[PDB]
RNA sequence: AGAGAAAUCAAG
RNA sequence: UUGCU
RNA sequence: GCCUGUUUUUGCU
RNA sequence: GCAAAAACA
């Protein structure tokens, strides 16, 4: 019952107060710093007593209780001939589990289900995935960032707090709150936590939830090519001498098809993307849409950018992929300018290449044996804009050391060999040390910052693209390029810490549907109370208005 | 060494991992203490001049001499302050985006941080006990005595603990008034030899050293100051490209495999420690280097004050001497002061303070890693120097690509004059140079081809914990996953340490033989169907990532009767002694509060042989009462009591009780 | 990024160069605040037109020269310091937005604009209520208390009045008193003027000297070590007793054996066997606790640390001096090598018997017959059998420890194999162990079954003769002391069989990868040195003897075996590197032996990894 | 005795 | 009381 | 008796 | 945020 949880709520606050004359007279804030005090939890090497406390007479302290009987079968269970009474004071032997997992009450199968629905998950996630034959050989790491575990949900880490507090405390939030709430994340969160919520403490359903919602990605050894999209198998699919082939993957691919203004944004103005990012898909602003799909997609980059955001795209020819260690000048139209040092991968395929100018200094590659090198090369080629071939520019010699072959193919035998072609040493996995500082220009080209100018394009938006299908929920309704498919707000106006003379709804939820003009929420020992909106126009375009206002 | 040593499948880097004793004892410390503080305490004075001089070098106070000045053939404790102005500039002319977020992080965090952040330490001096006692007991008697002897409220922020740290600086006395009942009383001088000492102790279960080494900790009345000081070089370093102790783990790797690039002509690896470290350094030139970074930076001067702060004070540190030297007559051991009877560290004597002695020269500490790094990277930053460094707090790694050996030879020399200069000091027997690259070293990873394994690193681990048999389960098969993903453990190590440590904890757990749990479960007709329990194992090496119940009941091996009873949320084994709260979405009362145990009877706690306790119930009763602050950062207003009694009326309120029950429950609310 | 969500994007980066935030008390803060009031200026200004252009116009965040020109275009100025934030129209009337925290008595700030007064929480001052209309009130309410609602949020409240009201304290400052307490020890101020030019010095430095050969170890001259570890090792051997408990085994062995002392050390005198004996009795009744009778006085060393103390006091003449404690220095013994040699010779049983785990990919099946493999190339091995005694006493000596007793602890060594036969290797005596903290010592009197006894060996241990049912074991009995950390380290050195095994994996997976596929049956050619040759050897062997010195270093672990091998490591690498015709150069004062001759002094082990490393080549052509 | 290593335990 | 290959 | 800093694993709030 | 454990410097 109700009452009954009103009345051990009270007597435990009433029962803080005289036993506790201070902690009551500090700050409700100053919870943020004593919330840290749980000395005496502290204990130093259980390890090291672990074996001498199994085998003590009385190992185990619980609650007193009955169902546990005093002596079973010849066996005192229990020690409860003592000074019983005393909080967990009851000893009994290291069998009581024993004895429970045979001899005890049972609960409704709902109820394991709940307990064990998230366990489950990776339990049944690993039986659902095929597995390849192994095949073994000399994979050199990548060291990426991946992604831990998968979630139900795409969700940025500034949205979280709030979508966990609609999902169990919405009776506490308020409507910028619930506004900033993946509101999909939200109900299918609520569907999984309703059973859940029964059988675990609220600071354990917050846990569970959030862990079902956060990314939390962590750097470890993968395959250049092969990148697995979570790190939760990844003991066992891959090592550096074996590697398993699984076929699992997958909306990043509908939300980056979403973008189809970038086409038609390049003769207006740049102002345009930026200014039809109004968009709201299902209740989600295109704002919020975007922070929580952190793929490799360029069209997807570029918003991300022009959003004022990063992007992890690299720059992709054909099927190889390039990224600069280091360079005196960016590339120039392209060509580069200076020494120049550039990773590149394909497929199992990788190397750095070091040149000058238009002159390849040197190419180092790691290469399966017996593989062929024509494609990574001619790729390298056309990025450095080397040839107008590449026996003529790089030479050749007699020396047959060498592993490039003038055929082209990694460790063949042949009376002579490429110059300046050598086997790698672990130059893999270019690595940035301060976060990059992308800047949007005209035509949506996206550029980042060097040392020396500005730094050379990396999403180019000329490609060829497809137009498949559009995100579900998608709303174009508050934008003008509506042809790419195929009663009013409120502002808050007042917060206190009184109740006002206003209505107060139970959540910002059965608010907003009977259609009161003055209303109250609670959140934090405040209220915020909410009217109406008589001004026929927002803010952002109301900023943009009046800065367009102020040109020359 | 030469079984040690293959010859023609694997190399000798592939066996760096039989060169680990581990797995056996570890050394430990002894006695005083002493003797190993006052060796730290004089190293400095020795290493100030080329021709040892104590007396001549215990008069100085800013640690700046001349370049030739210099020691070149050994440890040169000291520093040169053209070099240091000269190098910070050019350190701060490059990597303007790291200067740039460290203005950043001065503008937005800085004001941000929370004096709470101290808790977060390990056992600390206490200037009111003159004892170790953990961080948050320390920083909460801290700020009682900052509240009782300024008569005003502390704010939440770290800026107004190091004014109030300031503030009571100034006055001539000062009391304590614990009332645990006792009173202390202070004078400014007596506060400030409280503020400026460093407890000693010895370091023990250390590896790795011959010699035992003696650590030290300070008081909270300067930990704070060095809080800001360590988060902005933290700031800075995470956005150099020559740092290496921000960055860990795979990510450290990362980053070194981004610098192996050997192209030209000479590609040598230098590989090296830097000895005597955190003692031939001056904080003197630490300010420096802050300084230069702040006024560049176009910072106030408050800024730089408060930046200068922890330097100034460190350069005034008491090192706190032990039970003192130990002197033997005939067979007998006695222990005395340093200034009773001459030693070997007499000419210390004019710097005791009661029992601390008095080091204007180096740290004596490892309090300053990431400013100290910093002062090691501005000193790489010339022309001279082509290569690419990492440094962590004194290992360093360092990549040379020059067309000639001759070119690479006056880099390397360039380079130790360099660290000299600001007087980092290499240790010349400890840094190897191999002048075609591709074997090298760093933090105690060896890399050939590739950054290659290393096992007996994560064997101090894989024993089993003493929390409960799911805990220690789930501790051992992660601890074993992360040991594979990271490389250090291939499949048949992996699966053989799974292996052990299921037998180990099985063995931990009365699950082996004929003991009194496995007597009971065959007299009872008890099968075990659990790992602890002596049925076989059911995690493999591909899961080692899921949980044993619910593998168990997936394969069949644990029936739905058996689920039913150990996941009981109700057992009276791990039965909670305080009712708990319950969300309870889609129902017109949010939150209930009932009793609760564990689900699974096999997480119990186990038994262990015989106030500020106040704090955790008010911390528990805020939580039942306010959700919120359970997801996001508590902003409500008022005083605790008076918060949290509107908060029940709102709830009362709420409730779709009949008015009547309302009011009586309201009217026992005091 | 720091924009609150308030804040518009494009007002956040108009605001990044407007002012010196850096230089003002809560930049960050008062930047909010100044968006803040250009966001009031554009919501005034929303879209309201008079004559086809917009009614008023915003004079903040923009062009200074445009500012006076478009001020000139109506033949108006304003002084520089002081500068309306919009002007109107219609009324003619310049307007400058001011947030206040009071609203009851809010004067004109300046004769030349009047002023628009908001609160933190929307209401606007009189006048100003009256010149704006309805909407653009609301609007301006509803945007303040987004602002306010982001403000108690984040608990800025106070540090947002103080910026409004203006104060500006310093939010940090020194006294007096603490600068001169500050400036004592440093030839500085708070903030250093050091009044010399920023220069970089040439300085003259020395050579760079290549290591032509590799640097020889110092072989220490002097007695051989004798076997100083906790137990025996290769001569370990035990007793096979007929299938039962702990207590029957000893019983039966107590009453089926006859011991005669053959060979005594002035170390442990031969009366202690008494003490063994007594507790073998008391086994053999259940009770492994027994009371001192009176020979556990020299076994245990009871009441001393107080006989010694008043001998030296008896003895002391002369006055105090430095203690100057010395390490005897002794030579590379004879029996490393014989116990090299052994530790490897075949054993009947398998002594690894590790429950396999499940199987469910292929990956699981390739890992455990991997494991598999190794186990029996590595388990008929004595060092098997010596790993699982070391385990079995150091657990069972440990369980005795975590408590306080004054009487005498017996703690039996009893393995047992696949038939169930009892296998005795020994017993383990703990005396009164009042230990308080885990790296202090406690007493043992270690018996233990040995095969070939040895005075250089054991010079410290009294051997015994011991005969049961016609058959010959010798008995070690050896006094010690120990530490419960060092026996919780060997309580689990089973751990030890990781490093040969992750040699052997290693090369089965290399194997395995060169071709592209897994034979999991290669014995390939392992080229070592073995004595200054270069000769092959199987790869079983070299891990069965990797095992052998692997487990001879953990059980001789100390801190010169530490620093040994944390020093050995840097010429290990040098080594490889020089194998590989790469030249390897040292500083001026670099001399990388002396750091790991430092740590060679009485370790045998150490010893023999020296003359190990000494014994091949130095010199790479 | 012994363990041990730059000084401790071998009880209070 | 006492059973890890 | 067990500092500082950076990572990693787990569990509980 | 807290607690425990491990590695490295
Ligand atoms: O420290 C800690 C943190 C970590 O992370 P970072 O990154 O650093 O940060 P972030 O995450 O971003 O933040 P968040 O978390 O979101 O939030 C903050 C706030 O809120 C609170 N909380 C949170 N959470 C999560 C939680 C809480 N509380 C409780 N009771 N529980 C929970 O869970 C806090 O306090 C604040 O105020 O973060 C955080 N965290 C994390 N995790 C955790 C936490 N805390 C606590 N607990 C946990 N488990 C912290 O901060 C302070």
């Amino acid at each position: 019952e109700s009452e009954c949880t009103l009345r051990a709520l009270v007597e435990e606050y009433n029962g803080a107060c005289k036993e506790a004359p201070k902690e009551m007279s500090k700050q409700f804030t100053d919870y943020n710093t004593f919330k840290r005090y749980t000395t005496s939890k502290k204990d130093h090497a259980p390890q090291m007593r672990l074996v001498y406390s199994v085998r003590k007479p009385w190992p185990i302290s619980m609650t007193p209780s009955k169902e546990i009987p005093l002596v079973f079968n010849g066996t005192k269970l229990k020690d409860t001939i003592l000074d019983l009474g005393e909080s967990k004071r009851t000893r009994a032997n290291i069998v009581v589990p024993d004895y429970w997992s045979k001899y005890g009450s049972q609960t409704s199968l709902e109820v394991v289900n709940a307990i064990l629905y998230a366990e489950d998950l990776k339990v049944q996630r690993f039986f659902s995935t095929e597995w390849g034959e192994i095949r073994y050989g000399r994979m050199l790491p990548f060291r990426k960032p991946v992604q831990a575990c998968p979630t139900i949900e795409e969700v940025n880490p500034a949205s979280i707090p709030h979508t966990l507090l609609q999902v169990f405390c919405p009776q506490y939030t308020t409507l910028d709150s619930k506004r900033k709430a993946h509101m999909g994340a939200v109900e299918k969160l609520k569907r999984v936590m309703e059973p859940i919520c029964k059988v675990q403490t609220q600071e354990s359903a917050v846990h569970i939830a959030r862990s079902l919602i956060d990314s939390n990605k962590k750097w470890l050894p993968t395959v250049v090519d092969h990148t697995p999209r979570t790190a939760e198998m990844a003991h066992f699919l891959c090592s550096k001498y074996h590697y398993v082939h699984t076929n699992t993957q997958d909306i990043d691919n509908l939300c980056g098809e979403l973008v189809k203004r970038s086409l038609k944004c390049r003769c207006p103005k740049e102002t345009l993307v930026a200014n039809l990012d109004k968009i709201t898909i299902q209740g989600r602003p295109m704002r919020e849409v975007l922070a929580d799909h952190d793929g490799e997609l360029p069209y997807l980059g570029i918003c991300r950018v022009a959003m004022g955001l990063s992007t992890h795209h690299t720059m992709k020819i054909r099927s190889t992929k390039f990224s600069i260690l280091n360079s005196d000048h960016p590339r120039i139209e392209r060509r580069f300018k200076g020494k120049a040092k550039v990773y590149f991968q394909n497929d199992q395929i990788q190397g750095y290449f070091s040149c000058t100018d238009r002159q390849i200094d040197e190419i180092k590659i790691s290469a399966p044996k017996n593989a062929p090198l024509l494609e990574p090369l001619l790729d390298i080629c056309y990025y450095g804009s080397f040839i107008e071939a590449f026996l003529i520019h790089m030479g050749l010699d007699k020396d047959l050391s060498l592993p490039l072959s003038p055929e082209l193919n990694w460790k063949e035998p042949a009376l002579s060999k490429v110059c300046r072609v050598t086997e790698l040493d672990s130059t893999v996995q270019p690595y940035t040390s301060a976060t990059r500082e992308f800047v949007l220009g005209e035509t949506l080209n996206v550029y980042t910052q060097h040392e020396n100018g500005l730094e050379l394009l990396i999403c180019p938006t000329e490609i060829r693209s497809t137009r498949g299908p559009l995100p579900p929920g998608t709303n174009l309704s508050g934008s003008e390029f509506i042809d790419i498919y195929q009663p009013e707000g409120y502002v808050q106006t007042g917060v206190f810490e009184e109740q006002p003379r206003c209505y107060l709804v139970d959540t910002p939820d059965h608010g907003l549907s009977m259609g009161l003009s003055r209303f109250c929420v609670h959140s934090q020992g405040r209220y915020f109370q909410y009217e109406k909106k008589i001004s026929i126009w927002e803010e952002t375009d109301n900023i943009k208005a009046t800065i367009d206002s102020q040109r020359d | 060494m030469n079984l040690f040593t293959p010859l023609s499948e694997i190399n000798p880097t592939t066996t760096q991992e039989l060169l680990y004793a581990y797995t056996g004892p570890a050394p430990v410390a002894y006695g005083t203490r002493t003797r190993a503080v006052l060796e730290n305490i004089i190293r400095p004075y020795q290493y100030f001049y080329k021709e040892p001089n104590v007396q001549r070098a215990l008069d100085i106070k800013t640690g700046c001499k001349e370049p030739e000045d210099i020691n070149v053939e050994g440890p040169s404790s000291g520093f040169h302050t053209a070099s240091v102005l000269k190098l910070a500039d050019n350190f701060f002319r490059k990597y303007r985006p790291a200067m740039e977020k460290l203005k950043y992080w001065i503008l937005v965090k800085l004001p941000k941080l929370k004096y709470a952040e101290l808790s977060k330490g390990r056992q600390t001096y206490s200037f009111i006990h003159k004892r170790n006692l953990p961080a948050p007991i320390a920083l909460e008697e801290t700020v009682e005595f900052l509240e009782q002897n300024l008569r005003r409220k502390i704010g939440p922020t770290l800026l107004s603990y190091c004014q109030a740290i300031a503030d009571v600086m100034e006055l001539d006395e000062t009391t304590y008034e614990g009332a645990r009942t006792y009173t202390i009383k202070f004078s400014r001088e007596e506060l400030w030899d409280q503020m400026r000492t460093l407890n000693t102790m010895w370091k023990h279960l250390e590896r790795g050293r011959l010699n035992r080494r003696t650590i030290a900790t300070p008081s909270m009345l300067i930990r704070g100051f060095v809080k800001i000081v360590e988060d902005a070089a933290k700031e800075i370093l995470e956005n150099v490209p020559t740092s290496g102790v921000p960055v860990g783990g795979e990510e450290k790797l990362a980053k070194l495999a981004s610098k192996q690039t050997f192209h030209t002509a000479v590609t040598g690896e230098l590989s090296g420690d830097q000895e005597k470290f955190n003692e031939c350094l001056d904080p003197d030139a630490m300010r420096l280097m802050w300084t230069v970074f702040l006024r560049k930076l176009g910072c106030p001067d408050w800024i730089m004050e408060l930046f200068n702060i922890p330097f100034m004070v460190f350069k005034s540190k008491l090192a706190d001497m032990g039970e003192g030297l130990v002197y033997t007559k005939g067979k007998l051991t006695d222990r005395k002061p340093l200034g009773e009877m001459p030693s070997e560290f007499d000419d210390l004597v004019r710097n005791v303070v009661g029992n601390s002695i008095s080091c204007r020269l180096g740290m004596f500490m490892g309090m300053y890693n990431l400013t100290s790094t910093l002062l090691a990277l501005i000193s790489i930053e010339r022309e001279e120097l082509t290569g690419s460094h990492v440094e962590s707090s004194d290992d360093f790694i360092h990549f040379f690509n020059c067309k000639t050996h001759e070119e690479m030879f006056k880099q390397a020399e360039t380079l130790r004059l360099t660290l000299k200069l600001v007087g980092i000091n290499m240790s010349p027997s400890k840094c190897i140079l191999i002048s075609p690259a591709g074997i090298g070293e760093f933090n105690s990873k060896f890399h050939h081809r590739d950054f290659v394994g290393n096992v007996a690193t994560e064997l101090p681990a894989l024993v089993p914990n003493g929390t409960n048999p799911m805990t220690d389960l789930a501790m051992g098969l992660n601890v074993i996953k992360h040991s594979v993903n990271t490389g250090q453990m291939n499949l048949c190590t992996g699966a053989l340490a799974m292996r052990i440590f299921n037998h180990a904890y099985k063995y931990a757990y009365m699950a082996l033989g004929v003991t009194r749990r496995t007597r009971f479960m065959e007299e009872n007709a008890i099968t075990p169907l659990l790992t602890n329990q002596g049925a076989s194992p059911v995690h493999s090496f591909s899961t080692m990532h899921l949980d044993e119940v619910a593998l168990r009941r997936h394969l069949g091996l644990l029936d739905e009767e058996t689920l039913r009873r150990i996941l009981n949320p109700n057992n009276p084994v791990t039965q909670k002694g305080d009712p708990s709260m319950f969300f309870r979405i889609e129902n017109k009362m949010p939150q209930i509060m009932e009793d609760y145990s564990v689900p699974s009877c096999f997480k119990y706690t186990l038994s262990r042989n015989r106030k500020e306790e106040r704090y955790q119930r008010v911390t528990s009763i805020i939580n039942k009462l306010f959700p919120e602050v359970l997801i996001q950062e508590a902003s409500a207003p008022g005083t605790v009591r008076e918060s949290l009694k509107r908060r029940l009326e709102l709830v009362v309120e709420r409730s779709d009780l009949d008015e009547e029950r309302k009011k009586r429950i309201l009217s026992r609310i005091f | 990024t720091d924009r609150p969500d308030h804040i518009d994007s494009r007002v956040w980066e108009l605001s990044e160069t407007q002012e010196d935030w850096i230089t003002q008390v809560h930049g960050h803060v008062r930047r909010v605040v100044e968006c803040w009031k250009y966001t009031i200026c554009c919501l005034i200004s929303n879209m309201h037109t008079h004559r086809g252009a917009p009614q008023y116009d915003v004079f903040k965040w923009q062009d200074r020269s445009t500012i006076e020109w478009i001020c000139s275009k109506k033949k108006v100025q304003y002084p520089e310091r002081d500068t309306p934030d919009l002007y109107d129209n219609e009324r003619a009337v310049a307007y400058k937005v001011l947030l206040v925290s009071d609203l009851s008595d809010h004067s004109p700030t300046s004769g030349i604009y009047h002023d628009l007064a908001f609160n933190l929480e929307g209401e606007a001052e009189e006048s100003c209520a009256l010149v704006l209309r309805g909407s653009q009130l609301q609007d301006i309410k509803g945007f303040l208390c987004r602002a306010l609602e982001w403000v108690v949020s984040n608990n800025l409240t106070q540090e947002v009045v103080e910026t409004i009201s203006g104060e500006a304290k310093l939010q940090f400052s020194v006294g007096t008193t603490f600068r001169t307490l500050l400036k004592r020890d440093t030839d500085w101020d708070v903030i250093p003027t050091p009044r010399v030019e920023p220069n970089v010095p040439r300085i003259e430095g020395r050579r760079w000297t290549q290591m032509k050969k590799l640097p020889l170890l110092k072989e220490k001259e002097g007695p051989p070590s004798p076997w100083r570890a906790l137990l025996l090792g290769a001569d370990s051997e035990y007793i096979v007793c007929p299938p039962g408990t702990d207590q029957e085994a000893i019983s039966w062995i107590h009453s089926q054996s006859e011991i005669e002392c053959i060979r005594e050390s002035k170390s442990t005198p031969a009366s202690v066997i008494t003490c063994l004996t007594s507790s073998l009795q008391s086994f053999a009744e259940g009770n492994p606790v027994r009371s001192r009778i009176h020979e556990d006085i020299i076994a245990f060393g009871i009441n001393k640390k107080q006989e010694k103390k008043q001998s030296a006091s008896s003895s002391a003449s002369g006055e105090w001096k430095r203690a100057e404690y010395q390490v005897e220095e002794m030579s590379l013994p004879p029996w490393v090598e014989e116990e090299m040699v052994l530790l490897r010779s075949d054993q009947e049983d398998n002594w690894i018997e590790l429950e396999k785990n499940a199987i469910y990919t292929e990956v699981d099946g390739v890992a455990e017959g991997l494991v598999d493999k190794y186990i029996e190339i590595v388990g008929r091995t004595k060092v098997a059998s010596v790993i699982e005694k070391w385990q079995i006493a150091a657990t069972r000596t440990f369980s005795q420890l975590h408590t306080d007793r004054s009487r005498i602890t017996a703690c039996p060594i009893i393995t047992r194999d696949p038939s169930g036969n009892c296998q005795f290797w020994g017993m383990v005596l703990l005396g009164p162990h009042h230990v308080k903290r885990d790296t202090d010592n406690a007493p043992l009197l270690i018996a233990e079954i040995m095969g070939e006894d040895t005075e250089e060996k054991y010079p410290k241990h009294s051997v015994f003769s011991l005969k049961v049912e016609e058959k010959q074991f010798l008995l070690s009995l050896k006094i010690t002391s120990f530490s419960r950390n060092k026996l919780y380290t060997f309580s689990n050195i089973r751990r030890v069989l990781i490093q040969p095994a992750s040699i052997y994996s290693q090369v089965v997976l290399s194997r395995a990868a060169e071709n592209n596929s897994l034979n999991l049956e290669v014995n390939p050619e392992i080229q070592l040195y073995l004595e200054g040759a270069q000769r092959g050897m199987t790869l079983y062997q070299w891990v069965r003897m990797i095992l052998c010195l692997e487990f001879l270093m953990a059980i001789y672990n100390n801190p010169q075996m530490e620093g040994f091998l944390a020093n050995m490591r840097r010429l290990h690498m040098s080594r490889h590197a020089m194998m590989e015709r790469r030249q390897v150069f040292l500083p001026f004062g670099s001399r990388p032996e002396d750091k790991v001759n430092e740590c060679i002094i009485n370790n045998p082990i150490v010893a023999y990894l020296a003359k190990g490393w000494n014994s091949m080549p130095n010199v790479y052509y």
